[PDB]
């Protein structure tokens, strides 16, 4: 038994997209299928589910009216259409598996809940154009406490949409080293930072090189961190 | 919102002692409570913290194991079971509420404080 | 529903409990399920009591009063993810705010250091100034701008590091970005972080 | 007027009421096996199901067949000859068992059949051995339509009646014994049923052997004493005489399995009252047949005495009693709609699709007597090919294509079930027209063809 | 849904005993055969107990000396009386009826049930 998602990828608000689950190794005729979806940074919420038929089928009170399910027996697909969407829709959706009447069956005693679900697919509503970073210095000074131990970063920002990966010396530094998670910011890019705690003995007298890749772009952009 | 310790004093190397902490004018059960110590000529650090009911308690690395914290929120009392005392250990402690809900930290009234002296 | 016990700051070998308080006098047991940080969620429990086939048998469920509560008799270092409870109302499928389990530890204060923009950002005409707070174990911690002693609201964003697997601690930095014009109007720039590791909050400021 | 109509109308009543008798034996026989094996499991009655709808197009070959060897010893007879009859009846008795070798390989290939029309494992072995065990009846089912054939031929119905009834009645404790494992028999189970029936077969077959050899009333003809040997000549005379009457009776049953097949598609609410309709009109249908029968024995016996205007005489009366007993049977369909729709079902949907279907299947009863009546009519006239030809261009050309066109299609709102219905009365009618129009030639025929092509 | 009603269910404690029932309509129930399928989270469909038209009863491998099922025919009723249930009886059960539609058909026909939920534990 298996379950597979499709779709995603990048819309502009107002849009519509549609997303395709398929189910392999069991009898589509006796459960039904959830959608779940879930925000970056938020908790699992409940979209909408249909049984085997059109005859039963249910849509969360938040987006009543936007969505719409379907199923295709034929292949054991079902279809989440959706359309005239809001920049708070960008997510992650799951596909779930349940029981067939679970409104009948739901009471104080008995829950089924639901068993197998998919990867999911990420779907992302924006309006800003892909664009690579720019990547910017933040190097400590004679008074980072100096002497001891001082912080060295490197700084990304306004970049879209794919995982602006970085690196310090091609990889040879991995010590201490974090990179917080991607910011939203309002005008709609995305800002990043990594920071080494690098020993504060002149830094060692070695060069620091931030490295940076943006797929889009393939831009393998080369920031010679220096001490100002 | 008056904060007094009480308990401590001079006590013999490897003893027992308890600390308690009496708050008046307000109620700790909707808040956090911590301990903290300074040895003269020092700076003031970080000894235990214990948070409402069903959040657990959490000490600082040094004090780890020989110390313990619990809450009365019938007494609006904290207390401090101590273990295994050393000179080191030399200190005037003081008691501070978190009044943050969040617990952000604000230890926004502090006590008196109560000198703790280990010598045999 | 109303899962209380949001956090868990639970060791190794303990056992542990979480509730999720049914927020209405409606008919469905509760059922459990496990998500890991990054992946698909599993289920744990159904019917509030049973237990799903392949799960070990440290999970536990039971319903004391009107509330369902989920039981870990050992915590192996396995078992260390988010929690959901799901329950219906009439054909809707509720699920709760979340339970997150946090590995303890002691509390460690955080080590803070300032970067102000670069030259190289001014030219662009924009300049972002940050403050990044390192080596810290509770998750909570309070930071705020003040610049030329004036405190400064809606202009900053902050974001925190996932736990470490070397000492569980965290990272977090905060930026504030401002125009060239307001930049170079004001003087004196500065970010204080509160915490329940330290005695009083502590202030980094620079001059431009 | 009256004159002679009165006189033939009641010598057709009787001659044709123990013909009926035998016919709801028969059907019984099956029905019987039916309801009795679902006394044992769901799996076994529709296996002796299915067994009996692969059995029923097979033997109904050789029954067909036979019908040839009936007007021929009703001429001989009514003429006065009785002394090569024994001949004919010998010859018969070997054509039945030549015939009884296709059908039985037929038979042997079911297994093949089942697989066609996806049948589990369970119900396809039970439905095998069911076969193979009627096999073995076969032979012993086409020796006594045979002679039931002579005996009737020679106008004396009465016996088959009796042994008809008999062997009805003895397959309630014969399957009883089988089916449940009693008296020392083995537990065949819902398999007992086929080895229950050919028991009977055997037995009727048997019966009416002793019948014929002490009667007192065929004592006469001396049947059974001169042993004729077999004249391929003859063999080949009396089997192109009977197939055309065969192909016939093939081609009805296979007409109504391709419309099963055709009405599938609308539905299975659908055809569950379409089959309810259709074996509601399959036993009023058992009216009419026997009137058909009992005039071909008739025409034959006024030919044999070269009466042409009493055989036209003995038609028309039985074309008009098969009309009256069409129109009596009609109206208690259209009045007891609903209660005759609750013995079959208990689903109400079905109940009320098969009530309204029960409306056309009225009309469909009128029209399925005047051709059956008028088709054993002019078979008494050795007219058997022209049957064939007018049937059949009547059923496959008319019913089946305007069946499909004023159901499924709309090439004319597609009506559903009721469109395949009004189809069927479309080919009943006109083949009633086509049927009809070829006995008024023939009754008006050169007074001498006639009776020539009567020993045709 | 409409043919078949199951009714009883609830929360039986380990080693209790639950009496399940399956009302019939629309069917003539005298010739068709019943049967009981169990279905947890996780696992597939699977039969529990059957019974013919004859009253031949069929019961699953592990099912042995623990269920009874019992039909009646005068009130179309199918009953299961379950003894010693265990914490892995736990399922939605269906009650499950196949056989002719009518006299005049062959090919018999199958109607499924909405299915009653059985829990046990504490
Ligand atoms: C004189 O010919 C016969 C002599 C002896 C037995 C038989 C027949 C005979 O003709 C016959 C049938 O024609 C039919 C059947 C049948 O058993 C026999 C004999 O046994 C079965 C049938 O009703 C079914 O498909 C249901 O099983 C189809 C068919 O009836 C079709 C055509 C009929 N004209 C009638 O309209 C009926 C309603 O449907």
């Amino acid at each position: 038994v298996q379950l597979v998602e499709s779709g995603g990828g990048l819309v502009q608000p107002g849009g519509s997209l549609r997303l395709s689950c398929a189910a392999s190794g069991f009898n589509f005729s006796y459960y039904s299928i959830h959608w779940v979806r879930q925000a970056p940074g938020k908790g699992l919420e409940w979209v909408a589910y249909i049984s085997s038929s059109s005859s039963y089928t249910s849509y969360a009170d938040s987006v009543k009216g936007r969505f719409t399910i379907s199923a295709d027996t034929s292949k054991n697909t079902a279809y989440l259409q959706m359309n005239s969407l809001r920049a708070e829709d960008t997510a992650v959706y799951y596909c779930a598996r349940g029981y067939q009447y679970w409104q009948y069956h739901a009471s104080w005693y008995w829950n089924g809940g639901l068993d197998y679900w998919g990867q999911g697919t990420l779907v992302t509503v924006s309006s800003a154009s892909t664009k690579g970073p720019s990547v910017f210095p933040l190097a400590p000074s004679s008074k980072s406490t100096s002497g001891g131990t001082a912080a060295l970063g490197c700084l990304v920002k306004d970049y879209f949409p794919e995982p602006v990966t970085v690196s310090w010396n091609s990889g040879a530094l991995t010590s201490g080293v974090h990179t917080f998670p991607a910011v939203l910011q309002s005008s709609g890019l995305y800002s990043l930072s990594s920071v080494v705690t690098v020993p504060s003995s002149s830094l060692g007298t070695q060069t620091y090189i931030c490295n940076v890749n943006h797929k889009p772009s393939n831009t393998k952009v080369d920031k010679k961190v220096e001490p100002k | 919102v008056q904060l007094q310790e009480s308990g401590g004093g001079l006590v013999q190397p490897g003893g027992s002692l308890r600390l308690s902490c009496a708050a008046s004018g307000r109620t700790i059960s909707r808040y956090a409570m911590s301990w903290f110590r300074q040895a003269p000529g020092k700076e003031r650090e970080f000894v235990a913290v214990a948070r409402r009911s069903g959040d657990g308690a959490f000490y600082a690395d040094s004090v780890q194991g020989r110390f313990t914290v619990s809450r009365d929120d019938a007494k609006n009392t904290v207390y401090l079971q101590m273990n295994s005392l050393k000179p080191e250990d030399t200190a005037v402690y003081y008691c501070a509420i978190d009044s943050d809900t969040f617990y952000s930290g604000s230890y926004d009234y502090w006590g008196q404080g109560t000198q703790v002296t280990v010598s045999s | 529903m109303t899962q209380s016990p949001s956090s868990l700051s639970a060791s190794v070998g303990d056992r542990v409990t979480i509730t999720c308080r049914a927020s209405q006098s409606v008919s469905s047991a509760v059922a459990w399920y496990q998500q890991k940080p990054g992946k698909a969620p599993k289920l744990l429990i159904y019917s509030a009591s049973s237990l799903y086939s392949g799960v070990p048998s440290r999970f536990s469920g039971s319903r004391s009063g009107t509330d369902f509560t989920l039981t870990i008799s050992s915590l192996q270092p396995e078992d260390f993810a988010t929690y959901y409870c799901q329950q219906s109302s009439s054909s809707l499928i509720t699920f709760g705010q979340g339970t997150k389990v946090e590995i303890k530890r002691t509390v460690a204060a955080p080590s803070v250091f300032i970067f102000p923009p670069s030259d190289s950002q001014l030219k662009s005409g924009t300049a972002s100034v940050v403050c990044l707070l390192n080596n810290f174990y509770p998750r909570e911690a309070k930071v705020q701008w003040k610049v030329d002693n004036a405190l400064q609201s809606g202009n900053s964003q902050e974001s925190v590091t996932e736990q470490d697997s070397k000492d569980s601690t965290y990272s977090l930095s905060s930026t504030l970005t401002l125009s060239k014009a307001d930049y170079e109007k004001h003087k004196v720039y500065a970010c204080e972080v509160t915490h329940q590791g330290l005695s009083s909050p502590v202030t980094k400021s620079f001059n431009r | 007027s009256v004159h002679r109509y009165k006189k033939e109308a009641s010598n057709l009543i009787k001659l044709a009421t123990p013909v009926l008798i035998a016919s709801v034996a028969q059907t019984g026989m099956g029905f019987v096996d039916t309801i009795m094996a679902g006394g044992v499991s769901a799996i076994d009655m529709a296996a002796v199901s299915i067994a009996a709808s692969i059995w029923l197009p097979s033997i109904l070959f050789g029954v067909g067949l036979l019908m040839a060897l009936v007007p021929v010893v009703a001429q001989l007879n009514g003429a006065g000859r009785q002394h090569k009859i024994p001949f004919e009846v010998h010859q018969g008795l070997i054509l039945a068992l030549l015939v009884s070798v296709p059908i039985i390989a037929v038979l042997f290939q079911t297994q093949f059949i089942i697989r066609f029309m996806d049948v589990e494992e369970a119900m396809a072995t039970k439905t095998v051995g069911y076969m193979h065990a009627v096999i073995f009846a076969v032979p012993a089912y086409l020796l006594f339509q045979a002679l039931r054939s002579f005996t009737d031929g020679m106008s004396l119905t009465k016996p088959a009646m009796v042994i008809g009834f008999i062997g009805l009645l003895l397959n309630i404790p014969l399957n009883w014994i089988f089916v449940y494992g009693k008296f020392g028999a083995p537990e065949l189970g819902g398999v007992g049923c086929g080895v229950a029936t050919a028991i009977v077969y055997w037995i009727m077959l048997l019966l009416l052997l002793f019948y014929i050899v002490t009667s007192k009333r065929l004592a006469h003809v001396k049947v059974f004493e001169t042993f004729h040997k077999p004249q391929p000549k003859e063999l080949i005379r009396l089997f192109r005489l009977g197939f055309p009457v065969a192909a016939a009776l093939f081609f009805e049953v296979t007409l109504f399995a391709v419309v099963a097949l055709l009405v599938a598609p609308l539905g299975s609410t659908v055809v569950a009252a379409h089959q309810v309709a259709l074996n509601f009109s399959s036993l009023v249908f058992m009216f009419p047949m026997s009137i058909g029968a009992a005039v071909s024995i008739r025409v034959g016996h006024k030919l044999g005495e070269q009466d042409t205007k009493g055989a036209a005489i003995a038609a028309n009366v039985g074309l008009m009693t098969g009309l009256a007993t069409a129109c009596i049977t009609a109206l208690l369909t259209v009045l007891f709609r609903e209660q005759i729709a609750l013995l079959y079902t208990e689903n109400q949907v079905v109940v009320a699709l098969a009530m309204q279907l029960l409306l056309f299947a009225a009309i469909y009863q009128c029209m399925d007597a005047v051709q059956v009546v008028a088709a054993g009519s002019l078979r008494g006239y050795k007219d058997m090919t022209a049957i064939f030809h007018r049937t059949f261009i009547s059923y496959w050309v008319l019913g089946l294509p305007t069946g499909y066109i004023l159901g499924m299609t709309n090439w004319l709102q597609p009506l559903g079930a009721k469109g395949f219905w009004l189809g069927f009365i479309i080919g009943l009618s006109a083949a009633a027209l086509m049927l009809g129009q070829r006995l008024y030639w023939l009754q008006k025929q050169s007074d001498d063809v006639q009776l020539h092509l009567a020993a045709k | 849904q409409r043919q078949l009603v199951e009714s009883g269910g609830g929360l039986v404690q380990p080693g209790g005993s639950l009496r399940l029932s399956c009302a019939a309509s629309g069917i003539i129930f005298k010739i068709n055969d019943m049967g009981w399928f169990r279905q947890a989270p996780g696992k597939e469909r699977e039969g529990v107990a059957g019974i013919t038209s004859g009253g031949r009863t069929n019961y699953a491998d592990s099912v042995k000396g623990r269920f009874i099922i019992s039909r009646d025919n005068v009130k179309n009723t199918v009953y299961l009386q379950m003894n010693s249930l265990e914490p892995e009886d736990t399922a939605v059960y269906y009650c499950k009826s196949d056989g002719l539609i009518s006299y005049a058909a062959s090919q018999l026909s199958t109607y499924w049930g909405k299915g009653t939920p059985v829990t046990v534990s504490s």
